[PDB]
């Protein structure tokens, strides 16, 4: 449902923490399922058991990225009550990388994730705050 | 009687679904002829006689070569039928049950429009011209020789060129 | 030195020379009138 | 009108030029079997063009001023060094053989273009088809590491299939104890020090692989030393051969055109012989290679395409 | 070429009749006197009703009654 | 189209049976001939983003 | 030549480049309206041709 | 008309779903292309007959002229596939991996 | 974007309306460049085939200098016309709709209170 | 092949795009695509070796299915509006299936896998046609429906073409596979600007053609198929080195050369549509496409690799291969940036 994912921007950050965690968790879970499908097709497993296990591994891993991203961004707004601040998504986005490296066993992905996922996350709130529009309708 | 085209289309879908499951090519051709034979009928039901017998006179000749080719290249010690694999049979009954679930469920959500279960047969001909000659379907195809001659040259060339294309591949 | 294999370019391809040099002069000639005819046309239309 | 699709369309088909004696005839044998005398007589009697065996300096006598070049340009292999020290740390043995194969492959190309151009027969001697015997003989004695036989069979695999085997191969048998006495009598102090075992492997490399394999695609004719002398009879045997069981039968008019185009373009003939397989024995290196190539271009008749080199005296440069 | 034409006639007649009739069908339409009548006969057949046209006092050449002598006629078809 | 060669030469190779009201083989009006004749007249010169 | 030349050349450069700046912005703002509303010569997307409509009376009255 | 086209379009989809999810044969995939064109031919035929578009009747013929030529080329390819592997299988066309 | 403009002839190089513009001077900074490139093309043709450069193809190089300049003049003329049509429509459209491009009157620097940002 | 067959097969390739461009019926546009499919197959199998056969089969089944998805779009439109043209007020689903299938023909990601596979199994020629000539006919379909394509999938295809074309080609040793991953990379750009001012789509197509053709010719001088083989180019024919280096740099977006003009002007036009975010990501990854070109310039021109002894046989003979269009195309690319206003 499109209207469901639209609720993420209905309230300022921190308000309705539980709802925003669910939205991110589902959003990340979808990304895992979409991504996990390619791995099942390209470079397939040796059997269906290993194929579903791979699907579960990515979907739950990706779902973890959304949850910890949502929890950290939402909690960081309740304390330091400044909802319109891109720094919150950076810390929130950073926690995703730390979570990411927790599943994939290597610190390199953990340290890199914070810089990239956090930087991408922070830029996202700048876009919605400054009105950046990706996929613009052609107007010239 | 009203549910006459619907039954043909459903058999066309079931025949094509059986061809989608991809059994050994011998039975794929048999299924394809069943769908093609049904394809001729529903075309006839729409007032068109010439086109109907053409899909059933060109694909028939095609399957002989496919039958010839499959027995020459695509064969196994034990060819696969629709019931050799229980999974294929499982997706065959599921597919048959799937359409009924889709056909039925679409009806309740949308009263009419894409599918009209309540009103069937009423919406098939759309105002034939009761009085008139030269209306028989197939005169339009004959326009390929007059005021539609571009379709004639391009289609004719593909058959012309194709003979050269086939020889080079099989050289 | 005196080549064991006679070079493909032992002599000028005089056919190419005439057409190459000829087309160059024709192209230069057809370019001069076009400029002097378009310029003259430009004066006629927009005035002086 | 460089030969191409245009020439064939206009009436330059090859099948109309072939005659009864438009046959490629290679003469094969051992080190001193006496092929030059038998080969030259075959040419004169049957009106074919003799092609002396491709040595180290073949490309030098085929392109440019027509004289041998400095040994650093025409390969880096010396035949005399091979007999003196075949087990040299520098891979002079394999460089000699691979260089000779590329040379023969170039000569075999020239002969086919001659047959496919004017129809005059060509009588080679020890063409590429019989040139693997030496390397198989070199490997048996240990003059080559196993890693280079594989390279040789790879170069052969890529280039050999696209050429037509010779119509008839003449093998003049000479037993090892006879050739070893013949080598000493020819008076080349560098070649009189070749062991009998090396000569044997050339004989074995002929009767085990070459002789059977060619009979499946050519008409073989085995001859003895006493038959070769006064070779008018070997010519008569060729004059009355029935030619079947070979790829020449199934060559159409256009299959010649595509073979003719490939043979005509020498770079397209030798491209697969210069594949970047980094054998230490064959790699030249960026510093020696730049010196040889730069020094090669600084020669009379070189530095420009054959028609344009002014130092020779070619004229009308400003129109070509 | 007389031998070649009749030698093929003697050995492979089927490929000579095919080429002969192939050229005969191409050339016959140009020479026949009735070739132009193939089009007119297919203009005579009135598959659709001949729609009448109003009169404004300036439509003299079209007939008033169907059986009148001032319109197109098929009298050449009866005698073809 | 991408190349107006047909218009340039004036020859209608395949642009006389684009739509239903396109001079059927015999004078048989395609179903909904009047309606689309009306629509095509409305959207002429007025082009694309003004005829929608 | 002295300060006169460079001073009055720079002035010419400035207007040659202020006019370009003004025109470029009007080019952007003109195209924005033309595509939104096809009121101008540009962005006239194709529409089916009108000359191939057949106008002669047909078989049935109600064409 | 409305009820039958939903069945024809899904007939194409099932045939489309068949030419994508390959199986252990390459004749079968070419047969699936036949069904896709079979669905496309009838849709054009019904629509032309439904709308009484006798000027559009030539189009469905031309689809068959070209779709069947794809089969002619497709079948000729499959001759070369078998003459180099002798099995027609699809997992033998993995030699371009590198 | 100008393809559908009214009075646009199809697949025609220079419309009859395009001759009402000044033709290129034939020594323009960019027609000489086409000739200079053409010379560079001719020099490199000789370079790629081991021919002497600046010496071998004095009839090929003459052909390239003329072919590029000859082509450049006609292509340059077309572009001069295309930019003429773009400006012709751009200003013409501006007249018809004053309500979209009002003649705004800017305010002199005496009145506007532009802010100040000290450096310290 | 023989001249009669060669004439008919080539003449069929030429009618493919010509019919697609000239015709107005989308059906004749589709019939133009079929000739390109059918006529290409015999050439790809001209060698008659196992690699070629596998190349032709993948090409055939990938484009045969694509030719059917487009046909569904055309037939469904005939149901909806009764015309054979993609007019306005058409279902976006019908049109999305079009760009979906047209992407398969072009070779854009995520439908790109078939292209690098196929080009590996065919000679250096027939890669030039497959990557330049065959990719014009599908584009002509989209140029005539440019004010209808969805702004989202049109870009989401362009982005993954840029990435999957750069990342994939970042580790290709085989030259033919590199030239395929450059087509994907550059066809992200032509499709990226398709809804926005399509005129630049052709500009980046023409510039791309002017570059690959000399590159493919540059690899046809010696049938150099790998980075190692082209690393020997200095010993065999060093003349190309000056312009293999420039053309390869130009293909990457370096300012002085005329491959930066496409990336530059495309970024300008997107930047005029409030498209900040997607020009940065698209432009940032373009530099990656300049990496494996820079890797190739090291191997070939700047730093020179070890050669073979037999290579001294190639220098003796004379060459007459370059068809004189290598030179003219090599300078039209790598220069003419001063002539940018005449291009736009
Ligand atoms: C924006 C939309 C508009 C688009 C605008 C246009 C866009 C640009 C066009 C697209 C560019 C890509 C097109 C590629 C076409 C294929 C090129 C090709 O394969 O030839 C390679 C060819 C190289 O061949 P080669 O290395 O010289 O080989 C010589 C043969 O060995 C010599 O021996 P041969 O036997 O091969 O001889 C050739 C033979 C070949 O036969 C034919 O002529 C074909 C017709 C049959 C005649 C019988 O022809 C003849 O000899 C005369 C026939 C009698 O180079 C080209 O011709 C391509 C030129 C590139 C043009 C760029 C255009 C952009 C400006
Ligand atoms: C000074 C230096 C000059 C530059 C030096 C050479 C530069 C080397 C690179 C050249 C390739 C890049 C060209 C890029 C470009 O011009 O825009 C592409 C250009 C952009 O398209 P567009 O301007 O947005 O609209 C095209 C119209 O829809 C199409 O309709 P139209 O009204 O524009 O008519 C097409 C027009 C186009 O004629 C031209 O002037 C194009 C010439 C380009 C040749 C390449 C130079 O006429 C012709 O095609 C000639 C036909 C002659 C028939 C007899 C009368 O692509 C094309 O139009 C391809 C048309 C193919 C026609 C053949
Ligand atoms: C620069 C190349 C020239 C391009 C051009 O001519 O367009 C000028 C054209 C017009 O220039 P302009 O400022 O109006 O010139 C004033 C007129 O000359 C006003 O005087 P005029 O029109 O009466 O005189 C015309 C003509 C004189 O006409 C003649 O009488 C010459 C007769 C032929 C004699 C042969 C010598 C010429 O002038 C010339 O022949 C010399 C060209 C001067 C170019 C100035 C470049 C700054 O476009 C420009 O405005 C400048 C565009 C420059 C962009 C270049 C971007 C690339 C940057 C350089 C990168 C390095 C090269 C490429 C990469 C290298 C690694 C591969
Ligand atoms: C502004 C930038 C201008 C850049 C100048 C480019 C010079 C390349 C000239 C190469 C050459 O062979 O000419 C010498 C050549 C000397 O006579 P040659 O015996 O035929 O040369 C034999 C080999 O080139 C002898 O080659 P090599 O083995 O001694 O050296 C190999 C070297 C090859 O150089 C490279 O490695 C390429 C480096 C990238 C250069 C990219 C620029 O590595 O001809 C000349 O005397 C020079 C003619 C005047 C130059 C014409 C250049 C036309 C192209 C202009 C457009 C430039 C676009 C940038
Ligand atoms: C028809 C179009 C295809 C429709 C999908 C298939 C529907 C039948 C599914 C049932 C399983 C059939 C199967 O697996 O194949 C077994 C059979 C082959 O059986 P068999 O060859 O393995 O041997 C059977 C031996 N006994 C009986 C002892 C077990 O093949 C078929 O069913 C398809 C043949 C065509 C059937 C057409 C029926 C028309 C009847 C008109 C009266
Ligand atoms: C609509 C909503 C779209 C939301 C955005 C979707 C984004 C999907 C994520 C991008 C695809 C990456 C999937 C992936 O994780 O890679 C798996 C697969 C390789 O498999 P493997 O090597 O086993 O995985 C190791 C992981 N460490 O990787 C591959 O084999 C390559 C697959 C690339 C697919 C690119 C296209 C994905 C985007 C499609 C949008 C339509
Ligand atoms: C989407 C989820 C896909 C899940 C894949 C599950 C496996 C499968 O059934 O598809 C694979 C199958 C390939 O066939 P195969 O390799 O032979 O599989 C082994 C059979 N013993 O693929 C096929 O054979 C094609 C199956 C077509 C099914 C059409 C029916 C659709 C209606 C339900
Ligand atoms: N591929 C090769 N590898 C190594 N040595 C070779 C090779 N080919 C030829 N040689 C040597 O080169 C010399 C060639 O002598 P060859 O037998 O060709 O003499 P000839 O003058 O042609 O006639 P003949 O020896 O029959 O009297 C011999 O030393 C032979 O051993």
């Amino acid at each position: 449902v499109k209207r469901f994912f639209e609720s993420y921007h209905e309230v300022p950050d921190g308000t309705q923490c539980h709802r925003k965690t669910y939205i991110t968790t589902a959003l990340g879970g979808i990304c895992g399922i979409i991504g996990s499908a390619y791995s099942v097709s390209l470079n397939p497993a040796d059997s269906t058991l290993e194929a579903v296990a791979r699907v579960g591994r990515y979907t739950f891993t990706a779902a973890a990225i959304g949850a910890m991203f949502g929890l950290t961004t939402c909690v960081s707004a309740q304390v330091r009550e400044k909802p319109d601040d891109p720094l919150n998504y950076f810390i929130g986005g950073c926690a995703g990388g730390l979570t990411l490296g927790a599943r994939t066993h290597s610190y390199g992905t953990a340290a890199m994730g914070c810089v990239y996922m956090g930087t991408a996350a922070a830029l996202f709130k700048i876009g919605k705050l400054e009105g950046w529009e990706l996929f613009p309708t052609p107007k010239v | 009687m009203n549910n006459y085209i619907f039954v043909l289309s459903s058999l066309f879908l079931v025949g094509c679904l059986g061809l989608a499951l991809k059994p050994s090519p011998i039975y794929g051709g048999l299924g394809l002829i069943v769908s093609g034979f049904v394809g001729c009928l529903m075309v006839l039901g729409f007032g068109g006689s010439f086109l109907g017998l053409m899909v059933f006179l060109i694909y028939l000749g095609g399957m002989l070569v496919v039958f010839g080719y499959t027995t020459a290249m695509a064969t196994e010690e034990y060819p696969e039928t629709w019931g050799s694999n229980w999974l294929i049979l499982g997706f065959l009954v599921l597919g048959v049950i799937m359409e009924v679930f889709l056909i039925c469920v679409l009806n309740y959500y949308d009263e009419v429009g894409v599918i009209n279960l309540d009103g069937l047969g009423d919406w098939l001909m759309y105002e034939v011209d009761d009085v008139g000659v030269m209306l028989e379907g197939g005169i339009g195809v004959a326009a390929m020789y007059s005021c539609a001659t571009w379709m004639m040259v391009v289609a004719g060339w593909s058959l012309f060129a194709g003979i050269f294309i086939i020889i080079e591949i099989t050289r | 030195k005196f080549y064991v294999r006679e070079p493909v370019n032992a002599k000028p391809n005089w056919l190419a020379v005439g057409l190459s040099v000829g087309a160059s002069v024709f192209m230069w000639i057809y370019l001069i009138q076009t400029h002097n005819e378009d310029v003259l046309e430009y004066k006629r239309r927009n005035g002086l | 009108l460089r030969y191409g699709l245009l020439a064939a369309i206009l009436g330059d088909k090859t099948t109309k030029k072939l005659h009864e004696y438009s046959r490629v005839i290679t003469v094969d044998g051992n080190i001193c079997s006496g092929k030059n005398k038998l080969a030259k007589e075959i040419a004169q009697q049957l009106g074919m063009k003799h092609y002396p065996e491709a040595g180290i300096q073949y490309s030098s006598t085929t392109t440019g001023d027509g004289r041998p070049l400095d040994i650093e340009f025409s390969g880096s292999c010396s035949l005399e060094k091979f007999y003196d020290d075949p087990k040299s740390n520098d891979g002079n043995s394999y460089r000699l053989q691979s260089w000779l194969y590329a040379s023969r492959l170039l000569q075999y190309a020239d002969a086919l273009e001659h047959l496919l151009s004017t129809g005059q027969g060509v009588v080679l001697e020890r063409s590429i088809y019989s040139d693997f015997v030496f390397l198989e003989a070199m490997y048996n004695q240990g003059y080559i590491r196993k890693q280079c036989v594989d390279h040789y069979n790879e170069i052969k695999r890529l280039t050999l299939p696209e050429y037509l085997p010779p119509h008839a191969v003449i093998y003049i048998d000479v037993p090892v104890p006879e050739v070893q006495s013949r080598i000493q009598k020819k008076g080349d102090p560098h070649e009189m020090k070749v062991t009998s075992a090396y000569l044997q492997d050339i004989e074995n490399a002929y009767k085990k692989t070459f002789l059977p394999k060619m009979s499946e695609m050519c008409e073989v004719l085995v001859y003895d030393s006493w038959e070769a002398e006064d070779p008018t009879k070997v010519v008569e045997d060729i004059e009355y051969l029935k030619y079947n069981k070979g790829p020449w039968l199934k060559q159409d008019d256009w299959t010649f055109h595509y073979l003719r185009m490939l043979v005509q373009d020498k770079t397209e003939v030798l491209n697969y012989t210069t594949i970047p397989v980094y054998l230490p024995e064959i790699t030249i290196g960026a510093h020696q290679g730049s010196r040889i190539y730069n020094s090669f271009r600084e020669l009379p008749g070189r530095k420009y395409a054959p028609g344009y080199n002014a130092e020779v005296g070619d004229k009308w440069i400003w129109l070509k | 070429i007389s031998a070649f034409l009749k030698n093929a006639w003697a050995k492979e007649p089927v490929l000579v009749v095919s080429f002969s009739v192939w050229g005969l069908a191409i050339i016959m339409p140009m020479i026949s006197p009735y070739t132009k009548y193939a089009s007119m006969i297919n203009k005579a057949t009135p598959y659709n009703y001949p729609v009448p046209v109003r009169d404004d006092g300036n439509m003299p050449d079209v007939p008033s009654h169907p059986q009148d002598p001032l319109g197109p006629s098929l009298d050449w078809l009866k005698n073809l | 189209p991408f190349l107006d060669i047909q218009k340039k030469l004036g020859i209608s190779l395949d642009r006389h049976f684009m739509f239903l009201s396109a001079e059927q083989p015999y004078k048989n009006a395609a179903r909904c001939h009047a309606f689309e004749k009306e629509w095509i007249e409305c959207a002429h010169g007025i082009g694309g983003t003004r005829a929608k | 030549d002295g300060p006169e030349k460079n001073y009055e050349k720079t002035l010419a450069i400035l207007q040659i480049e202020s006019e370009k700046a003004e025109l470029r912005l009007k080019e952007q703002e003109v195209r924005r309206l033309m595509r939104a509303r096809g009121d101008g010569p540009w962005y006239q997307f194709p529409t089916p041709e009108k000359e191939f409509i057949d106008h002669s009376p047909k078989a049935t009255p109600d064409n | 008309m409305p009820s039958t086209f939903f069945n024809l379009t899904m007939a194409f989809s099932l045939s489309l779903l068949g030419t994508l999810m390959f199986r252990s044969h390459l004749m079968s995939t070419l047969l699936c292309l036949e069904g896709m064109v079979l669905s496309l031919f009838i849709m054009t035929s019904v629509t032309s007959l439904n709308s009484n578009s006798m000027s559009s009747m030539p189009i469905p013929i031309t689809i068959l002229v070209f779709a069947a030529c794809e089969a002619a080329v497709g079948l000729a390819l499959l001759v070369k596939v078998s003459n180099t592997y002798g099995t027609d299988y699809v997992q033998n066309l993995n030699l371009l991996q590198c | 974007m100008m393809n559908g403009r009214p009075g646009h002839e199809p697949l025609k190089f220079l419309p009859d309306e395009a001759r009402s513009l000044p033709p290129p001077k034939l020594n323009d900074p960019r027609l000489v460049y086409m000739g200079l490139l053409g010379y560079c093309t001719g020099l490199m043709d000789n370079m790629l085939r081991m021919r002497p450069v600046m010496r071998a193809g004095l009839h090929r190089q003459l052909l390239f200098v003329t072919s590029f300049v000859f082509a450049g003049y006609f292509y340059l003329k077309r572009q001069n016309y295309l930019y003429a049509v773009k400006d012709h429509d751009m200003f013409g459209y501006i007249k018809l709709h004053p309500e979209d491009f009002p003649e705004k009157e800017k305010k002199t620097y005496a009145e506007i209170l532009e802010p100040f940002h000290p450096v310290r | 092949m023989n001249p009669i067959t060669l004439a008919i097969i080539y003449f069929t390739i030429f009618l493919g795009p010509v019919i697609t461009m000239s015709s107005t019926n989308l059906m004749l546009m589709w019939v133009g695509l079929e000739f390109s499919l059918l006529a290409i197959i015999p050439m790809l199998i001209n060698k008659k070796n196992p690699r070629s056969t596998e190349a032709a089969t993948k090409y055939f089944v990938t484009q045969a299915t694509a030719s059917m998805i487009i046909l569904l779009a055309i037939v469904l439109n005939y149901k909806q509006l009764g015309t054979w043209m993609f007019q306005q007020q058409t279902n976006g689903l019908i049109l999305n299936m079009t760009l979906m299938a047209l992407s398969m023909k072009l070779g854009l990601a995520p439908f790109h896998f078939w292209l690098p596979e196929v080009t590996q199994g065919i000679p250096l020629h027939m890669g030039l046609i497959l990557l330049t000539w065959q990719k014009i006919a599908p584009l002509s379909i989209l140029i005539q429906i440019y004010p209808l394509l969805n702004s989202t999938i049109i870009l989401m295809l362009a982005i993954t073409s840029i990435f999957m074309g750069a990342w994939g080609g970042l580790n290709q040793t085989q030259m033919r596979k590199i030239m395929a991953y450059s087509s994907i990379a550059h066809m992200g750009w032509m499709l990226a600007i398709l809804p926005y001012n399509p005129s630049l789509t052709l500009l980046n197509l023409m510039i791309y053609i002017i570059l690959t053709a000399p590159m493919f010719m540059a690899l046809m001088l010696n049938n150099s198929m790998t980075i190692n083989s082209i690393s020997l180019l200095w010993n065999k024919t060093p003349a190309m080195l000056t312009m293999i280096s420039l053309m390869l740099l130009s293909l990457g977006g370096l300012p002085p050369l005329t491959g930066f003009l496409p990336k530059w002007i495309i970024i300008t036009e997107l930047m005029k549509n409030n498209c900040l975010i997607m020009a940065t990501l698209m432009a940032m990854m373009a530099l990656l496409n300049l990496f494996f070109y820079t890797r190739l310039i090291y191997s070939t021109s700047l730093t020179m690799f070890p050669t073979n002894n037999n290579s001294k046989m190639m220098t003796h003979q004379t060459k007459t291969k370059p068809n004189l269009m290598f030179s003219t195309l090599a300078i039209m690319s790598t220069m003419t940036l001063p002539l940018a206003p005449q291009l736009i």
